């Protein structure tokens, strides 16, 4: 066994080994490892991504204007965010300038990912954390919606919905097939709901089920279809007739009307829904306001996002702000540069990869994807994992590192940083949230505040898609109705040799994608996902990730049921397929 | 009266078709899961996770014998020894042959399960490999696509539980209810191009009329699926119609086809 | 000033004089008279027809097969009705027998009328003569949500959901812009819901006006559209193919999982939206369990509808009992025969139309249209009807008589014959339903028992709905799929010369259609309709039809403000278009 | 902020444009109602009858004149002195014409209104006659029909109030947006009738596969709508789709152009 310090912490993997393989309520394949001491503490935390595809690999040879299509495969759940960096990278690379309603579109696309992604990860993927969905069998259906209406105007509230909701969940049960709630953790002293809010949020489980179908028609109409639409380089594909002969086959009118009608739906569902139980959670979950900090108070990073001025991705442009916290001064926000080499670096001396020099980190624009599964002297064998060896190599996630700091990314991540850099609206609507429950602004910096600020996005996100559709609106009442620039999409046209960025906020953090275009084809693509960032595994100098991070210090009441360990990695939202790529 | 138990297995994929069953709009997949069908394995909804996982999986493979549908998404690498995909420390694949050998018949959603999809694309470094390729020894039916319509998902499983049988299908194993017919023998925009009606270049003039989409790469010729039909998102879009050329994205090898805007 | 009697009324018309010219919230065009007497007490009704189009004239020389399509459009409201009668007298005048699917289709699509047309003349025609919209300004959403729950199940009832309507219903009148509200009846002594009710009642109506246009799906998958949906001769057009290639051509699974959505959604907002608020008008309402009596206690009308048999309209497969009370014998339902010339006839001496003797009654095979406009006498001129003349040509709707009698048709009529035929499923809801609201039997026999027998039919009807489409599951299980017969769809076929009756249970009542082909062409096409029956003028005796008699003997608080009149026409559900074709 | 007043009569009609604008799926007919404009006279809707009913018309047009849309359902019979239609004791053409001074512009909305429909039909009894034959000197926007597609309905209006202004229109009238191209022009069976593959009786294995309906009378070909591409209810079907052909419904004199069934 081994004992040293980072970051404030004392890393030790003396004592009882616990291992959650799968992590299940994620996307993809990941394990964690932790060890405990006596006192049921956890002393090491062990992150690994389980699963590899090698898009980058792939990626070589092809089109650049294909690239798109291959990298939106990364992920379905994130669903369009690779397409999104794609293009941008490709439009970088060559100098491409879309017209202003492709970028309105493309901040639309996102911003109805952020809502629909967010939502899903709160009901389906972290809720049951909270919830104790066999204790709402328990709970009185008038004292449920006596509840429900002090939370919240929403409609759908009577004392005869809850127990139809109730009586529901009874007869699922009742054959014993309990499905998806088979072998939970129902009845953990961590699950603090009393049984009117445990029905209450299993209510909601199943509207939000229900309902986040209707918001990706909004991505149907743009893009065609959800999951994984469609896009160009130079723009968008959707093109725009509102007055026209054959607007029949185009955007027109009746297909703008339909995505005014989901923007509505689902801002009145995320502000009445989503938002009242996400502080129903934070007023009976308080002491995990100081559990799962992690690296929050340390180092975080948003490349930022959502350029309102077209093609420009400075700071004057992009709604949802970019900068790098490091060394826990917040006071100290700092610009980020993604061409410059000493800031983005990643490191594979802990991961299944090869390198030259596996001691030192690479810039994207010197990646190097050459997998190499060597899991060395782990207890058990290279098929057969019973320990994996973290002093060894240990996982298919590259460590990223900015410049050498580990760093937290994602929506906490973000709304520190736009906090700091005093974006009005954000300082707002966190000092009204933590007001509410009466803690310190130092709360969201935790596993519970990840969870919040989550919630805070989504209504963040659903106020912007109609401020994107306006801008739209405002256009096409211009006669202003391009929707792709079509002068260099033909190879003959582009630099002989160029290379580009594209990078945005997608749902879990700071997204990359850095391209070498030569003669024609894809020589170089490399990709950095926010959950390479968070679940990261260690750097040469032994620097744990955010994941690794918030899982230390952790008490666990029953160490065979991992549900303290579920409750921080499900607050950082993992996509394990994303990480891996 | 008990409902049909249901595992629902994962090796490499991006989760595309989960999230598409999700979207189901007639039934909702809140009824498929409540009164459809007993999902009773499922790592992207499970509230177990771990050892409690593994033992939901051994419980249902076991008790359900013989009985269970296996849903697969994603598919089994072959390099690196398996361990491309690590499920409780060992190689995915020995999950998928357990899980194959107890179960009825066997649902391959989504291209990646059918025939590899991007993962198995040139030079396909993990060796992804099909579902068929492992198990010869079950029933599979193939519902291809990246991912498959919503509504097709739901359907299929609706047939199975309404009528007592599998859905009947071509030579590929693909149900003959929807992949029967190809994209470009139901689709709106087969006047322009019986009329030589293109989009050139995006954005142009043809494009704002809706003109085919052929001279821009789509592939809706030589795909079967049922998009230009049943559509997408409860009946709101297509590819085509929303201006992008069909990818070919349920054909086996469309990744490796040439370029989406060649022909 | 005359005086005579008829049915047990006293038929006077001195006195004031009264217009109501137009009448709204109706289908198509009413004018309506009445005189009442120094106690504000009407002694005298005048029901006119003032619309006509012509079709049985339109429909002579087309082609049998094109019928339904023309005829449909009698009525875009009761809208299918029309062509389901009418393919049903082309087959029977050919001899053509439908395959069982089609059969069980025709009856979706019929159920599903009854369903949608039924909730919309609830809430959008009649639902402001019993709800004070400006009164629920007054309302106290607290108080409402309360009301609700009482009532209902229904999910949606919070307190901030009824202070959101009322608010929204607010800034609506705030700038005088009261649109379909201004100058109504608010205040009216006759308005007798508490504020509360009328916020609730108000919510449901728009929520009515909302789910209405969902339930029109089904005619959507099986006719094409709604409104105006497409049949065949031979059966329906919506050929089914389950498990074949090519099935994305036709009715496929996906379609019909379609349809079972709708299915349970019209059943859930009908039995706890729209029953609860027809037993609330009720409740606050009990007087108007006797007034508007009319002729439903001495003759009513049904022919019968939804045959369960295919191709069998006896009384062992028609669902919805046919047959005629006469002369207050409720003992005694008599058996509808509409070849019999005695039964069905059409007089005219009171109507726009020319007879050769407009003495006597003519039955629809011996039926003729011929327009006449010659009003006579009406204080004006030709161009200027200050006041009709009921003495003599008053009205654009003919005269029906059922061997001679003047009879009511419609949701009540067909209650009371199911009741009395002892049909127990209707006794029990009767009986359930007037002892819920502490009434006797003979309650329902009123302009109040009118609206609670339309809303206990969406009920039945939504009921049906799922009993038909398990009918056709269970065939497509067994591999039945056909759903048109063609042996007969050739002219080369048919008889030379034929003559067929098309007959239904429209949702305002008994609907037949006499035809005549001859030569593979339409000889005679005459049409009796619900509203022609109800809406009836006078005949060669004087008989007044069941609006005439339902508007006798009226009280009227305020002779200037027809809230009375409007209160029972309304009950009767008039569908103006349909009544005169 | 005041909404615009629209004012909605009814001549000869079966009321199905009305019933179809209440079927808008975006926006629901409530928020145009509450929202977009004031809906300030019509007569299946409004609370106030007879007398009271005339008020609301006369201050409508007297307070706005110059400002208010007028729409008209149904059409003014010419026979018997125009008496086949009546409205407050006059004929309706009375009200029409008083109607049509004040308007800014008129919706002439379905068939009826825009042509004629099926009391025009011969022998034509009551003399129907469309709304531009009777109104001369207003703006008047055709949106034929029977009757428009619900989403239409609304979508024109929101352009309207949006836009502030008329959608432009071809040479009779109607809205180039939707009216711009034939029903066959984006009909998903036209790859059946370019290959020949035709329905020739009811439910023969051809209709069952989705085969192309112009040897039933389908009369696509010559119909100009929005049918094929933005369909009906919400998108979810349209009359091929179900297996109809095409009637013709949205051209002038359909009804009188021979047999549905024949060429
Ligand atoms: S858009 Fe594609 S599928 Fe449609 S007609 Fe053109 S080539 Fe065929
Ligand atoms: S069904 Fe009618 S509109 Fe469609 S391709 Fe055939 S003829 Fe043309
Ligand atoms: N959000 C998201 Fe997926 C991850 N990690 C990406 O990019
Ligand atoms: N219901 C209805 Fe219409 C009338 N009256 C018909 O038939
Ligand atoms: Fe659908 S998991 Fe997403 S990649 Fe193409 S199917 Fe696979
Ligand atoms: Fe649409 S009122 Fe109905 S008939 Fe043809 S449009 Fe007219
Ligand atoms: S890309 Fe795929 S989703 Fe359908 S239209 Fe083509 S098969
Ligand atoms: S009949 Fe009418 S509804 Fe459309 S498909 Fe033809 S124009
Ligand atoms: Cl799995
Ligand atoms: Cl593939
Ligand atoms: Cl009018
Ligand atoms: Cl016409
Ligand atoms: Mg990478
Ligand atoms: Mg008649
Ligand atoms: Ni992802
Ligand atoms: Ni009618």
């Amino acid at each position: 066994s081994t004992q040293y310090e980072t970051q404030g912490y004392t890393i030790n993997n003396a004592g009882r080994r616990l291992v959650v393989d799968p992590i299940t309520r994620i996307e993809g394949h990941m394990r964690c490892e932790v060890n405990i001491n006596d006192q049921n503490v956890i002393t090491n935390a062990v992150s690994c991504g389980t699963m590899f595809r090698g898009l980058e690999i792939i990626l070589q040879g092809r089109d650049p204007r294909d690239a798109w299509a291959f990298v939106e495969r990364i992920c379905g759940v994130c669903t369009g965010v690779h397409a999104l960096a794609s293009v941008y990278a490709i439009e970088d690379a060559i100098g491409i300038k879309v017209p202003d309603n492709a970028n309105i579109i493309r901040n639309i696309m996102l911003a109805t990912l952020w809502c629909h992604d967010h939502l899903v990860h709160f009901y389906q993927l972290a809720g049951m954390d909270w919830i104790d969905v066999l204790d709402a069998l328990k709970a009185d259906p008038r004292k449920t919606s006596e509840l429900a209406q002090s939370l919240s105007s929403w409609p759908k509230s009577s004392p005869g919905y809850f127990f139809d909701v109730q009586n529901r969940l009874k007869k699922f049960v009742e054959g014993g097939q309990l499905g998806i709630f088979r072998n939970g953790y129902w009845g953990h002293p961590q699950y603090k709901l009393p049984p009117e809010a445990n029905l209450m949020g299993f209510a909601h489980y199943l509207e939000a089920l229900d309902f986040q179908r209707e918001i990706v028609k909004i991505h149907a109409v743009f893009g065609g279809k959800n999951p994984h639409p469609n896009w160009i380089v130079g723009g968008m594909p959707c093109a725009i007739n509102i007055d026209e002969s054959g607007a029949v086959g185009a955007v027109n009118m009746e297909r703008l009307n339909l995505v005014q009608s989901i923007i509505t739906r689902t801002a009145d569902f995320i502000n009445n829904v989503m938002i009242p139980d996400a502080l129903a959670i934070g007023q009976f979950n308080k002491p995990w306001s100081e559990i799962g900090t992690g690296l929050s108070d340390k180092c975080v990073l948003s490349y930022g996002a959502f350029p309102d001025i077209a093609n420009d991705f400075g700071e004057k442009s992009l709604l949802m702000p970019g900068g790098a916290v490091i060394n826990g001064d917040f006071n100290n926000v700092l610009p980020v540069d993604l061409v410059d080499p000493q800031q983005v670096q990643e490191f594979v001396d802990h991961a299944w990869y090869r390198y030259p020099n596996d001691q030192v980190g690479r810039h994207p624009f010197d990646g190097i994807t050459d997998p190499w599964y060597n899991p060395g002297d782990v207890k058990g064998s290279d098929t057969n994992i019973q320990q994996l060896n973290e002093q060894e190599r240990y996982s298919w996630i590259k460590a990223p590192r900015w410049r050498g700091n580990a760093m937290e990314v994602g929506p906490l991540a973000r709304t520190l940083i736009a906090y700091h850099k005093g974006d009005a609206a954000t300082v707002e609507s966190v000092d009204r949230m933590m007001s509410a429950l009466n803690l310190p602004l130092s709360g969201i910096q935790s596993t519970l505040g990840r969870i919040l600020c989550r919630a805070h996005e989504a209504q963040w996100a659903a106020g912007k898609l109609q401020y994107f559709f306006d801008k739209l609106m405002t256009n096409l009442k211009n006669g202003n109705l391009a929707t792709a620039s079509t002068e260099k999409w033909e190879p003959a046209t582009w630099p002989t040799e160029c290379r580009g960025v594209g990078f945005t906020e997608a749902p879990r953090g700071a997204l990359g994608h850095w391209a070498a275009i030569r003669d024609g084809k894809i020589d170089l693509y490399q990709c950095v996902v926010p959950t390479t960032w968070n679940a990261s595994p260690r750097d040469p100098k032994g620097q744990i990730g955010a994941y690794e991070a918030a899982l230390m210090n952790t008490k666990m009441a029953i160490p065979e049921q991992p549900l303290e360990i579920l409750r921080t990695l499900h607050s950082f939202d993992p996509c394990l397929a994303c990480s891996t790529h | 009266k008990p409902r049909i138990p249901v595992v629902w297995i994962h090796g490499l994929e991006c989760t595309c078709c989960t999230e598409s069953f999700i979207r189901s709009a007639h039934p909702l997949a809140k009824d498929v899961i409540l009164s459809l069908i007993s999902l009773d394995y499922d790592d992207t909804l499970m509230a177990a996770a771990g050892t409690q996982a593994e033992e939901v999986f051994e419980d249902i493979i076991t008790q359900y014998n013989g009985k269970y549908i296996l849903a697969v998404e994603g598919n089994p690498p072959l390099g690196e020894q398996g361990m491309f995909c690590i499920s409780s420390g060992r190689p995915f694949i020995e999950k998928l042959k357990r899980a194959a050998a107890g179960a009825s018949a066997i649902i391959a959603w989504g291209t990646c399960a059918s025939w590899g999809c991007v993962q198995a694309a040139r030079p396909n470094p993990t060796q992804a490999t099909p579902i068929d390729k492992v198990i010869t020894d079950k029933p599979i039916i193939k519902v291809p696509g990246c991912p498959p319509i919503p509504d097709v998902m739901s359907a299929i499983i609706t047939y199975m539980v309404t009528f007592d049988r599998l859905p009947d299908v071509d030579r590929m194993g693909r149900p003959l209810m929807f992949y029967g017919q190809r994209i470009h023998d139901k689709c709106y925009r087969r006047a322009h191009f019986d009329a030589g009606e293109f989009v050139q270049s995006w954005d142009d003039d043809a494009a704002r009329k809706g003109y085919c989409l052929y001279k821009m790469g789509c592939k809706g010729p030589t795909t079967y699926n049922a998009c230009s039909s049943t559509r997408w998102n409860d009946g709101v879009s297509f590819p085509i119609q929303s201006g992008h050329g069909c990818l070919g994205c349920a054909e086996n090898g469309f990744w490796d086809r040439g370029s989406f805007y060649s022909r």
